[PDB]
Order: structure tokens, then C-alpha cells, then sequence
RNA sequence: AACCCACUCCCGUUGAAAAGGUAGGGGAUGACUUGUGGAUCGGAGUGAAAGGCUAAUCAAGCUCGGAGAUAGCUGGUUCUC
RNA sequence: AGUUGAGAAGCUUGCUGGAGGUAUCAGAAGUGCGAAUGCUGACAUGAGUAACGACAAUGGGUGUGAAAAACACCCACGCCGAAAGACCAAGGGUUCCUGCGCAACGUUAAUCGACGCAGGGUUAGUCGGUUCCUAAGGCGAGGCUGAAAAGCGUAGUCGA
């Protein structure tokens, strides 16, 4: 569809792990929609960057449950997506 | 066992009449004027006008 | 005179009590010294007091170190933290963490 | 020293479970009165 | 009763009481200065001081008999070598103990051991 | 021996534990022991049978209503002249 | 505090208090607590007493720090080793790692922590789920049975 391509990525991760990962391999991390499978960021990445990429994988990331005077509040769960690019090409 | 009347303020603090603090055995180190108790080691590290640590 | 409170302290009322009594009425110079000395807790909390004391008078007002007495001392009680402890046979008692409010208090007379 | 209670899922939710209530007659009263009452969790 | 009884517990086992000793012993003997408490320096004088007066006598057997008591090749090294040379003419009296204050956590008498040249 | 059970002494009784611990003890290829899932429920179930077990509660559970049951029986019933 | 009445009680003022109170006479009472092994919070005596949770075990040096028996490293001692060692399934739900800290807990102190604040950290065609099949058993179109709720059950589809 012409949707489901700007709704599929939220962002770059910043981390110490993900830019480790960028400079040493040709891995980018990111934020991605809870609902968005893997061939969906892969056309999405490729559409939106210019690049090819070989494949990615994905993982779900819990929310942290934070206490405080009034119950337990939990924040929103998010999933998270190492895109492996080719040896060309960078997500920048 | 347990008692048949609580104690009064009376009989309670007479019991604690022997309860009392002393600990009066300083003594001034005769070259550094450094307060101390006897037969021990200053604080600084002196003993009898030497330095020992 | 000048005085120096401590609102809220861990150790209990009545255990301060000895250290107190042990320098009601004498002089800074010495005041220091036994509580320098004293192997109870209470005396690290009553010399912090004690110097606060002192320097409240050097500082607010013209008075010398040497000719200030301790003149009024007294702890009183402040608020105990409730909790329970766990004991044999299901039955679980309370404990009281009590604190205490020490009061030193010093004059150049 | 067992006690009572041993915690599992699959058996909590085959008996106190949404499904397990809704599924007779008795069960969906009880969730009617848990939500006549007001209580914000419903399904234990 | 300790009518005429000599040696304190220090609520520990024999064994303990044995291998703390020995292993202040070796502890005192690569620092020469020691932190410890007051009753345990009262008895450690009755404990290195043997193996000082030892240490006087270079042998194969003497240093075989000080091994067996005071396990460590650095220690036994460290006697034979500087120790018992340096105290060649000092008639007993190989250290000395010094009261240093009390010990912050608990309530203990603390004291300080010292070999008496340094 | 693991594993299951609990015959004896002591300790513990405000215990480490609302039924345990150190010593000793019985079965240990079977009528065995045990993990997961399921069926049997209140004058009603299960029971190698003790009236035992049925969520620390059992000569018939827990909870909500009849219900503020009924009590010829205890206890209490507050200012003055 | 003083003062007036047989009493319940009433009147005037010092200080604190910082905004409402009701001569007198009539009504309407949730109308006067010392006790019910009375109900709810607070505080005592016991008492600074018993205990601080297995009788594997600790002793020095250096560093930090306002402050080291318990924090970090080194030397040396003891304990488990068919476990006090590793890995899965239940169960728990971020307790996992790094910085900034000790108001609280941790049966003591704490610079330390499964403790507070802020970040980071779980990557599957091949390992376990889902997807295929079914056991015990659950539900069950039609259909039989039952005052009503509902019970049984075939085809069927769920259940490791
Ligand atoms: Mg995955
Ligand atoms: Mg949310
Ligand atoms: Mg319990
Ligand atoms: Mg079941
Ligand atoms: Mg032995
Ligand atoms: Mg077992
Ligand atoms: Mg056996
Ligand atoms: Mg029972
Ligand atoms: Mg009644
Ligand atoms: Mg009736
Ligand atoms: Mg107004
Ligand atoms: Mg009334
Ligand atoms: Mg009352
Ligand atoms: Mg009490
Ligand atoms: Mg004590
Ligand atoms: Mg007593
Ligand atoms: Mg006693
Ligand atoms: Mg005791
Ligand atoms: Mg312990
Ligand atoms: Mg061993
Ligand atoms: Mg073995
Ligand atoms: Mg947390
Ligand atoms: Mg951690
Ligand atoms: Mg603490
Ligand atoms: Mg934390
Ligand atoms: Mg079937
Ligand atoms: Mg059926
Ligand atoms: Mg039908
Ligand atoms: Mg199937």
C-alpha cells in the first residue's frame, strides 16, 4: 500500500550497542512499529534510503514497570529491528 | 513470667540510677599538645613523644 | 547564648540520655574531648551537634571558643517508624524505630 | 512442607479465566456482580 | 575454674586458634606492622617470639621445624635471612605492643604490633 | 544410596519452621515413587475405613442473602438535688 | 487566677488563639461514659531485657572515602564439589549491565547491594511455541430428555 511504509519505522536507536554495531558491521538498529513484520521494514528501508538489505531481524522489547506513590506504571512496550545492509550502502 | 502491675516512674528510673558513663583517661601528649587516652596510641600516631604509624 | 537543634535523629531518646547527662554543665574545651573519646554512637551525632554549637556563636556573635560552657542539654523524642517483625507459630509483633531530638546549647557566660 | 497453593497458568486460567466464567450460566452472573460492584479487575 | 591456666580461646576452635596464629605470624613477618586486636596481639607474642629465638640458629633442621609451624617459603625466607641476624644480641623482647584507640564498627581494643628495630 | 515414608531419644514450644532439625530407623522392580493435563463437591463427593481428606478451617466446608434469626443466659447502660 | 450558689454549674480578667458567637424565654434531641475480656488512632511497664536465623573460619597489606570487621584488589587460610558447580521446564516479571547516591531496608555501620534516579541490554528456516494429528477430557448444528434454567450426545473441532 502507499501507507504502511511511512508507519513501519519510528526512528533510529541511539545506543552504545547499536553504534558499535554501525561502525564495526553494516548493522543499523531501530525503532519499529509493534505490528510490522519483517518484509514489511525491509521494503520499507530500501523505499525510504536508497540501499539494499540482505536481511533483518527483530525482537520485542517489554516496557519497564516504574513504581511511584499511586500503583505500578508500565511503559509502552516497543519492538526493535537490526537492519543488516550490504557491504555497500549506509542508513544514514 | 509476666508481671501483675507495671512498674512506676519511680521504680523504673531508680533501677536505672546505675546507669552512668566514664571514660575520664585522656591525658596530653607531652611534644604535639594532642589529646589522647593513656597507655594508647594518639590519634596522629604518637606514643611518649615518637612517632609510630 | 546560641543553640543548635537535631530534628530527627536514628538513635532512640533514652540511649542519648547518658551521653548528656555525662557533659550537662561543663566546658566546650573538655565537652569535645570526652565525646571525642566516648565509645557510644551518640557521641559522633551530640559533638556534630556540639560544633555546629559553637560555630553558630563564633560566627552569629563575638563569642570565643574558650570561655563558652554547655549550659542546657536535653534529648527529647521524636517520631518512631512503625514495622512489623515476623515471629514463631504465625504470630507477627510491631517494632517501633524511635528517633530523637537533641538540643545543645551553649552560653559565653 | 507443601502448602496449599502450588501457582500455575493453564490450570488458573481454565477455571477463574474470562472463558471459564462466561461459558455457563453461574459464571456470567458472577461477572455481572464483580462489574455491578465496580472492581477494575474482573477476571482473576 | 583457669586456676593456673594459661592460653585463651578467643572463642574459637583449636584448629582455628591454631591456624589464625599461623597465619598472623606470616602476616607479621612481610610487613613488620600490624592492625589487629588487643587480645589477639597478647597472645601473638607467644607465637612469633619462638620463631624469632629460631630463627637465630641457621640450619636444615631449624628451618624444617620453623616450616612446619609457619608455612610460607616467603616467611622462611624472610627469617634465616634478616630476621634473627639483626636480633642476634637482643636477649628476648622481639616486639612490642602499643593500644591504638578502638575499633569503629564494634567496640574492640586495637593495638598495634611492632617489631622493636625497624 | 537417590526417592518415598515417619518407629525412638533429645532440642525447639515468644521456635529457623502454625508440625521442623542433629542422631539413629522402614520400603527401595513394585499393591512402587513422581512431572503435566483432566473427572468426582456440600447430608454431597472420595476413603486398604481413622469419621480420615475435601485450599493451614470438617460429626458434613468457604462465601453472599433469610438476618439486626433466637437466647427464660452472662456482661454494660453516661448530669444534679 | 479570683469570685458566687445545696449541686449540676454560672460570672470577671492575664497569656495564647486569629473569626465568628448567641441576653432571655420556648420547642427538637444522634442530649451528659470509668468499666461491656467495648471499636479506632497515640503512648507507656515489661526493657535498653531476650534475640540479631545452623558451631564452612577467618588473618593481614594497599586503595577509596568525612567515616572500613562487612566495599574493591593482593597474599594466606577454611567449606561444597552426585553440590554451596553448570543447563532446561514450571513460577517470578527487569531482580540483568553501566553512571549518579544512602532520606528509607538489609535484624549493626556501609563508600556496598536482589536498595532509590537516568540510560543500556533479549537478533532464529535449523533451538522451544504457532501451523498438521490425536489420548484422558471440555464444548457440540441437527436430535432425544427436562417446570424454566438446563442434561446427554452424533457429525464436527478443541485439548500434550
Ligand atoms: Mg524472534
Ligand atoms: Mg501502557
Ligand atoms: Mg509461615
Ligand atoms: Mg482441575
Ligand atoms: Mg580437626
Ligand atoms: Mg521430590
Ligand atoms: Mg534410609
Ligand atoms: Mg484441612
Ligand atoms: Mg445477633
Ligand atoms: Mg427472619
Ligand atoms: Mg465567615
Ligand atoms: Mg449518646
Ligand atoms: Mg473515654
Ligand atoms: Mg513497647
Ligand atoms: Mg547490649
Ligand atoms: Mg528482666
Ligand atoms: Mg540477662
Ligand atoms: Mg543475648
Ligand atoms: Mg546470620
Ligand atoms: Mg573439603
Ligand atoms: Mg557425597
Ligand atoms: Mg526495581
Ligand atoms: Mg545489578
Ligand atoms: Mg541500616
Ligand atoms: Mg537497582
Ligand atoms: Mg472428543
Ligand atoms: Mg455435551
Ligand atoms: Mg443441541
Ligand atoms: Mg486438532
Amino acid at each position: 500500500n502507499q501507507e504502511r511504509v511511512f508507519k513501519v519505522l519510528l526512528g533510529p536507536h541511539i545506543s552504545e550497542k547499536a553504534t558499535g554495531l554501525a561502525d564495526g558491521k553494516s548493522q543499523f538498529v531501530f525503532k519499529v512499529a509493534t505490528d510490522a513484520t519483517k518484509l514489511e521494514i525491509k521494503k520499507a528501508v530500501e523505499s525510504l534510503f536508497s540501499v539494499k538489505v540482505q536481511r533483518v531481524t527483530t525482537l520485542n522489547v517489554k516496557g519497564k514497570t516504574k513504581r511511584t506513590a499511586r500503583g505500578l506504571g508500565k511503559r509502552n512496550d516497543w519492538k526493535k529491528a537490526y537492519i543488516a545492509l550490504q557491504p555497500g550502502q549506509d542508513l544514514d | 513470667a509476666v508481671q501483675q502491675n507495671k512498674k512506676s516512674r519511680s521504680a523504673r528510673d531508680m533501677r536505672r540510677s546505675h546507669d552512668a558513663l566514664e571514660s575520664n583517661a585522656l591525658s596530653v601528649e607531652k611534644s604535639t599538645g594532642e589529646v589522647h587516652l593513656r597507655h594508647h596510641v594518639s590519634p596522629d600516631g604518637f606514643y611518649r613523644g615518637r612517632k609510630v604509624v | 547564648e546560641v543553640a543548635a537543634k537535631l530534628s530527627g535523629a536514628r538513635i532512640s531518646a533514652q540511649k542519648a540520655r547518658l551521653v548528656a547527662d555525662q557533659i550537662r554543665g561543663k566546658k566546650v574545651g573538655e565537652a569535645l574531648n570526652l565525646l571525642a573519646f566516648s565509645s557510644k554512637k551518640a557521641a559522633e551525632i551530640m559533638k556534630k551537634v556540639l560544633e555546629s554549637a559553637v560555630a553558630n556563636a563564633e560566627h552569629n556573635e563575638g563569642a570565643d571558643v574558650d570561655d563558652l560552657k554547655v549550659s542546657t542539654v536535653f534529648v527529647n523524642e521524636g517520631r518512631s517508624l512503625k514495622r512489623i517483625m515476623p515471629r514463631a507459630k504465625g504470630r507477627a509483633d510491631r517494632i517501633v524505630k524511635r528517633s530523637c531530638h537533641i538540643t545543645v546549647k551553649v552560653a559565653d557566660k | 512442607m507443601k502448602r496449599t497453593f502450588q501457582p500455575s497458568t493453564l490450570k488458573r486460567a481454565r477455571v477463574h479465566g474470562f472463558r471459564a466464567r462466561m461459558a455457563t450460566k453461574n459464571g456470567r452472573q458472577v461477572l455481572s456482580r464483580r462489574r455491578a460492584k465496580g472492581r477494575k479487575r474482573l477476571t482473576v | 575454674m583457669r586456676h593456673r591456666k594459661s592460653g585463651r580461646h578467643l572463642s574459637r576452635t583449636s584448629a582455628h586458634r591454631k591456624a589464625m596464629f599461623q597465619n598472623m605470624a606470616v602476616s607479621l613477618f612481610e610487613h613488620e606492622l600490624i592492625k589487629t586486636t588487643l587480645p589477639k596481639a597478647k597472645e601473638l607474642r607467644r607465637v612469633a617470639e619462638p620463631l624469632i629465638t629460631l630463627a637465630k640458629e641457621d640450619s636444615v633442621a631449624n628451618r624444617r621445624l620453623a616450616f612446619d609451624r609457619t608455612r610460607s617459603k616467603a616467611a622462611v625466607g624472610k627469617l634465616f635471612n634478616d630476621l634473627g641476624k639483626r636480633y642476634a644480641n637482643r636477649p628476648g623482647g622481639y616486639l612490642r605492643i602499643l593500644k591504638c584507640g578502638f575499633r569503629a564498627g564494634d567496640n574492640a581494643p586495637m593495638a598495634y604490633v611492632e617489631l622493636v628495630d625497624r
